[PDB]
């Protein structure tokens, strides 16, 4: 049975970064002629496996881990990356195996009033573990005087927005991304 | 209200050590976004690092390794631990409060404290 | 490390003049261009976020425009008390970042 790379890659809705999801590919064989042999993917970064051998390397569960950030913001998606999006939103391991496909998608994710529905993690109190989700709208608490959950003094809203507006050069366009997590019945 | 103390600035040698020192007022820095810009007298605005709500820190590569922007958790304080300090370090020092969403406007820093660095 | 180049580097204007600036970065910045006024003997204040939005506390005649690799700010009347220099800074890198800065003072 073809694995569902089609139902992840070309999803309609996309997920924030903030709020990704994750689903296991337990049974099934893949056919890698879909990724490997296309060109729509902008970065391409595979770690502890090499581009064409992987059809033929078994590994327990693959996950696809998909969202969207910003164009420079997928320089942040790396283990060990101390940037914004690795260190408050979703951490890869130092340890990390398995590749990450990320592409521009402007026309679909840019709107000329500025996109606010995709989003991100600003505040995010001490850092997230490996594949650690947070979707927690507890309110941050900016100091030490109590804020009651409320906006105000030493008091902020945890949540922010990105702002996809067309005019962005490519440093800072949306990319819709796919992390692939291995854990050690797959193969090519 | 919102307000900033700088201090800890003193004449130093070359190489030396030096110590910042603020009692956070109008907000508390244990968990905001802090930048530390300092100023050269009648030059242009100088990037240093910035630490973030989590502990992140981030520094350019003329200043990398050289300053140590921290903080403990059981003060109401910003440190800096600066060494190597140099005669192009004289501030004029500032830290910034980053506020929210697309407004990364570090519009609160104080008046600066003096550190002089010469022979 | 973005550089960000302003240009003219001084100009003077008469009482009620207007004063424009231009301020480029080297690579897209979208609106992320904290925009400060520093006064000879105080400290850079905050006057545009966004890029195109007046910072609270600040007066209504300065409004600008401009984004991604570059950024304006057009006071639409400098006065007597805006004899002072402006900085803008980028943040769209993991690197933070000035511009030089243009000094203006009155003709």
């Amino acid at each position: 049975n073809l694995c569902p790379f089609d139902e992840v890659f070309n999803a309609t809705k996309f997920p924030s970064v903030y709020a990704w999801e994750r689903k296991k590919i337990s049974n099934c064989v893949a056919d890698y002629s879909v990724l490997y042999n296309f060109t729509p993917f902008f970065a391409f970064k595979c770690y502890g496996v090499s581009a064409t051998k992987l059809n033929d390397l078994c590994f327990s569960n693959v996950y696809a881990d998909s969202f969207v950030v910003k164009g420079d913001d997928v320089s942040q998606i790396a283990p060990g990356q101390t940037g914004n999006i690795a260190d408050y939103n979703y951490k890869l391991p130092d340890d990390f195996m398995g590749c990450v496909l990320a592409w521009n998608t402007r026309k679909i994710d840019a709107t000329s009033t500025g996109n606010y529905n995709y989003r991100y993690r600003l505040f995010r109190k001490s850092n997230l573990k490996p594949f650690e989700r947070d979707i927690s709208t507890e309110i941050y608490q900016a100091g030490n005087k109590p804020c009651n959950g409320v906006a105000g003094v030493n008091c902020y809203f945890p949540l922010q927005s990105y702002s996809f507006r067309p005019t962005y050069g490519v440093g800072h366009q949306p990319y819709r991304v796919v992390v692939l997590s291995f854990e050690l019945t797959v193969c090519g | 209200e919102v307000q900033l103390v700088e201090s800890g600035g003193n004449l130093v040698q070359p190489g030396g050590s030096l110590r910042l020192s603020c009692e956070v007022s109008g907000f508390i820095v244990s968990r905001n976004y802090m930048s530390w810009v300092r100023q050269a007298p009648g030059q242009g605005l100088e990037w240093l690092s910035i630490i973030y709500p989590g502990g992140s820190t981030f520094y350019a590569e003329s200043v990398k390794d050289r300053f140590t922007i921290s903080r403990p958790d059981s003060k109401n304080t910003l440190y800096l631990q600066m060494n190597s300090l140099r005669a192009e370090d004289t501030g004029t020092y500032f830290c910034a409060r980053g506020l929210l969403e697309w407004r990364y406007g570090q519009d609160v820093w104080g008046q600066g404290t003096t550190v002089t660095v010469s022979s | 490390d973005i550089q960000m180049t302003q240009s003219p580097s001084s100009l003077s204007a008469s009482v009620g003049d207007r004063v424009t600036i231009t301020c480029q970065a080297s690579q897209d910045v979208n609106e992320d261009l904290n925009w400060y006024q520093q006064k000879p003997g105080k400290a850079p204040k905050l006057l545009i976020y966004g890029a195109f939005n007046l910072e609270t506390g600040v007066s209504s005649k300065f409004s600008g425009s401009g984004s991604g690799t570059h950024f304006t700010l057009t006071i639409s009347s400098l006065q007597p008390e805006d004899i002072a220099t402006y900085y803008c800074q980028q943040y769209g890198h993991q690197a933070l970042s000035f511009g030089g800065g243009t000094k203006v003072e009155i003709k």
